[PDB]
């Protein structure tokens, strides 16, 4: 069970902080409970539509000079 | 000048025919606060649904708020258990698939003895699901329609003698008992009586239900503590100051915004299709659907908008002197409602969706109905025009706030005002009444919220944390009292209603650094700054967008909404 | 109550780029023990001590499921769920009770649980894909082997049907825990050196998904069978007494469960 790269390096580089966390609970990271934001089902466009309008205008330049 | 008002009151009672003992006791009744109703939102154990009896409401047959203390048919009482066991493909699915049959059979055999047409509803409603599991026995139970029809079917007559046996585990029996104890008055007690009197559970039963109720009573939450809500903010971008007050539906799938150029804009908040295609799918993909529908029926500017609790209809009030109704599944107008001669400022549906109240510039509120073109009641008695309108959560009183620094509670049947609440110093702009119903809260354009109690009519306390500016919206916690105020100073604030009252609401036992130093900076000056009450706990600023709407959802998540201003 | 030759090309290129990609934090404060009243932690220890006496356990389960006002104790429950999972990973009755109180909080529609979705999914994904769950098989008996196997498979079949409950309770987090969980299952499934029960939990978690994702495991199943079952040039005749890692019973369980989920892709 040592032929997995991303799980072995996750065991190695986190081995000090998780011992302190599990010693703290009996009184990047994915199990700090308080500092987590949820996910929205749909958020609106705020930047992609600008470049979408710009390369759409370039596409209206790309159609051989018809306005 | 208040002792002279007390003397004028005493002489008014003496000339209007109140005995000295009677006037003293009515004064003592007027002074004491409205006590606590322990079934305040009607908890689902000892609380009942409203009757659907096709009559209009009536606030009579009712005692006073000052005094201390405070049939259910078989089809819904079975459909509760049916949906509860139908929502699970878990490890406990086929045991409920086992036990769902004889409770239905015994409810049918106990309902043919009382009401035959309700029994004919109840049999054919839940017929075709286990016909392949239980054979032609339900075909044998077609011919039972009376008490004497039970003597024809030998197995139906045997069902009174032969108690139906079922071998049930301890975890399934305790699951069923602790499900049917947590909501008695929906029909859980009606299921429990049939289980106790007609079934044979293999493992006394009355002692078992006594132990269930006692262990369920041994661990509850008596006095609740506060909780800070999570606010999801919907910011609208390309509205060049021409978006009036908006509203969200319930399930939060549709948003409705009224524009200054006589549109209603309808947004699918999930990015959905919002085209209602109805699988035929004829034609017209040539049009441009940006997941947003526009509604053009008004000729004036839309100043308010309200969603039905059914969430299938929209009610838009404009400055052309109509209120229009829109279908949210074909996106057209249905009914125009003409009863005003001035602009309409606040439409609001009922709790049960029966009939909507309206505010307008003509200093009168009007009660309507969705099937009548013209009004039903006229609420007159304010000095200036009515700004906000709201019902009591039973749909039995109306609350109107007006620009002459006051608000009123109106009887919905007799039309005349029952309460007049004085004490503000600015146009009341948003009003809201708690799900308990005993306390009224409203916000003015002075940035001051305040709460009265409807029994005494006087002020419990106020709230002084907003800027000297408008409080656009107001919302309540679903279970308990935490007020969420979204105003004009770009903040959404959180308020504890139960600090300075006789209900302290379970304060923590044991300090801060940021507390009492933030408004002790006072760089701008003592008289040129606000000083918050002890009731304000948090305040979320929105960075240059104002919040038109706060809508507290069912699960401690509020939603705010507004337009990005520059 | 909030929490009161240059080295800058690593604190700016991979400490605020591989942190701004999973959200952002400003130090929500869990523990000073001044944030809970007296009666609140009285109720908290009275519910954590009881998790003739099964009635009190079901009363605590239903009090978690239906009562409101426990929005302050909901981070203290996911702490004392995770420690009784990763610290007591040997007793199946306690793990069953902890999964019951996971399901009880996950049906309470009066508390907001979408913040805590990432600290509640690894408990479900570690009681489903554990390398060992019981740990004390009481060997030298085929009856005890079968009994321990059914006792540890009941927890896989329960935790797999708790993963499908949280893929439908939170549909707003779709495209944020559907590809994450199916990537966890595809990562844990595609190897040789795992124990049988982890493969069983992986295939049951595949079964509680739906649609083309199950079709997404159609191609890489042939080589998975050719590596885990050793059909090195076999002609399907002596299959009863041919194979090497497993025993006959658990191979029959694997061939049963690999088509218990494959029936979904041919019924439409």
């Amino acid at each position: 069970d040592r032929d997995d790269l991303e799980i072995s390096v996750w065991k190695t580089v986190t081995a000090k902080v998780r011992a302190e966390i599990c010693l703290k609970r009996t009184e990047l990271q994915e199990y700090d409970i308080s500092n987590a934001i949820p996910d929205i089902v749909y958020e609106g466009v705020n930047t992609k539509t600008l470049d979408k309008m710009e390369d759409a205008s370039v596409d209206r330049m790309l159609q051989n000079g018809i306005n | 000048s208040a002792s002279d008002l007390n003397r004028i009151v005493l002489e008014y009672l003496n000339k209007k025919g109140y005995h000295r003992t009677e006037a003293m006791l009515r004064a003592e009744s007027g002074r004491t606060l409205t006590p606590q109703n322990k079934q305040s939102p009607a908890n689902t154990k000892t609380g009942k649904f409203p009757e659907q009896s096709s009559i209009p409401p009536n606030p009579g047959k009712t005692a006073k708020p000052i005094s201390n203390p405070t049939p259910e048919n078989y089809i819904r009482a079975y459909s509760m258990l049916k949906n509860w066991v139908d929502s699970s493909l878990e490890i406990y699915k086929p045991e409920l698939s086992y036990i769902m049959y004889p409770i239905f059979i015994y409810l049918f055999l106990n309902l043919v003895a009382k009401n035959p047409v309700y029994a004919r509803r109840f049999f054919d409603r839940f017929s075709p699901d286990f016909k392949d599991f239980h054979g032609s026995e339900i075909n044998r139970l077609f011919s039972v329609n009376s008490i004497d029809h039970i003597k024809e079917n030998e197995v139906a007559s045997a069902f009174q003698s032969h108690k139906y046996r079922i071998t049930m585990s301890k975890t399934t029996l305790n699951l069923l008992l602790y499900f049917l104890n947590e909501n008695e008055s929906i029909g859980g007690s009606l299921i429990i009586s049939v289980i106790n009197q007609h079934l044979d559970p293999n493992i006394d039963l009355k002692l078992e239900i006594q132990k269930v109720k006692e262990s369920r009573d041994a661990i509850k939450l008596d006095n609740l503590q506060l909780a800070l809500p999570s606010v999801c903010m919907y910011t609208f971008q390309n509205t060049n100051k021409d978006m009036s007050c908006l509203d969200f539906s319930d399930d939060c799938r549709i948003a409705a915004a009224g524009f200054q150029d006589s549109y209603i804009k309808i947004w699918s908040l999930d990015g959905s299709s919002l085209n209602n295609p109805n699988i035929a799918l004829n034609n017209n993909d040539k049009d441009e659907d940006p997941t947003c529908k526009t509604l053009v029926g008004h000729s004036g500017t839309v100043y308010s908008t309200s969603f039905s609790p059914d969430n299938k209809y929209l009610l838009s009030g404009s400055e052309d002197k109509t209120v229009r109704l829109w279908s949210m599944d074909t996106h057209t107008a249905l009914v125009s409602y003409k009863g005003h001669n001035h602009p309409v400022w606040d439409v609001s549906f009922s709790p049960l969706g029966h009939y909507f109240a309206t505010a307008s510039h003509d200093q009168t509120a009007r009660l309507w109905s969705c099937d009548h073109i013209y009004p039903l009641r006229i609420f007159a008695g304010h000095l200036n025009d009515v700004d906000c309108v709201s019902f009591h959560p039973n749909g039995c009183y109306v609350f109107t706030g007006s620009s002459d620094k006051t608000c009123r509670m109106w009887d919905v049947s007799t039309g005349d005002s029952v309460r007049l609440f004085l004490g503000h110093t600015a146009p009341v702009i948003s009003i809201a009444v708690c799900p308990d119903g005993r306390w009224l809260s409203t916000g003015s354009e002075d940035g001051i919220i305040n709460v009265w109690d409807i029994g005494t009519g006087k002020r419990l306390k106020q709230m002084r944390g907003h800027g000297k500016n408008a409080i656009y919206s107001l919302s309540y916690s679903k279970e308990g009292n935490v007020l969420i105020s979204g105003g004009a100073d770009h903040t959404v604030r959180v308020w504890d209603l139960k600090k300075a009252t006789t209900e302290p609401s379970a304060e923590p036992d044991e300090g801060d650094v940021t507390a009492s130093i933030n408004q002790d900076i006072k760089e701008y000056g003592r008289r040129r700054t606000v000083i918050p009450t002890s009731d304000l706990v948090a305040s979320f600023y929105t960075k240059k967008t104002p919040v038109f709407k706060v809508k507290f959802s069912r699960s401690n998540l509020a939603l705010a909404g507004g337009a990005f201003r520059p | 109550l909030n929490d009161n030759s240059a080295s800058v090309t690593d604190t700016g290129a991979s400490q605020h780029l591989s942190n701004v990609k999973p959200g952002q934090n400003t130090e929500v404060k869990p523990l000073v023990k001044h944030v809970l009243s007296k009666e609140l932690q009285i109720y908290f220890n009275k519910v954590i001590s009881t998790l003739a006496a099964q009635h009190m356990k079901q009363a605590a389960l239903t009090s978690l499921r239906t009562d409101s006002g426990l929005h302050q104790l909901v981070p203290y429950f996911i702490q004392f769920i995770a420690e009784q999972i990763t610290q007591n990973l040997s007793d199946l009755q306690l793990l069953t009770t902890i999964l019951e109180m996971i399901y009880s909080l996950l049906s309470n529609t009066s508390i907001f649980l979408d913040p805590y979705i990432h600290s509640l999914m690894p408990s479900i994904l570690t009681l489903l894909l554990a390398k060992k769950l019981g740990g004390s098989p009481k060997d030298d008996s085929p009856q005890e082997i079968h009994e321990f196997l059914e006792r540890t498979n009941a927890l896989r079949d329960f935790a797999a049907s708790l993963l499908d409950y949280v893929l439908k309770k939170f549909p707003q987090a779709y495209k944020s825990l559907k590809p994450r969980v199916t990537r966890t299952l595809l990562k844990t499934f595609l190897d040789i050196n795992r124990v049988f029960g982890t493969y069983y939990g992986c295939l049951k978690g595949v079964s509680v998904l739906e649609g083309e994702s199950i079709r997404f495991f159609l191609g890489n199943l042939n080589n998975w069978a050719r590596l885990v079952f050793n059909e090195s040039g076999i002609t399907l005749d002596n299959i009863e007494e041919h194979l090497t890692k497993f025993t006959k019973e658990e191979t029959q369980i694997l061939v049963d469960t690999v088509i218990s989920a494959l029936l979904v892709l041919k019924k439409d």
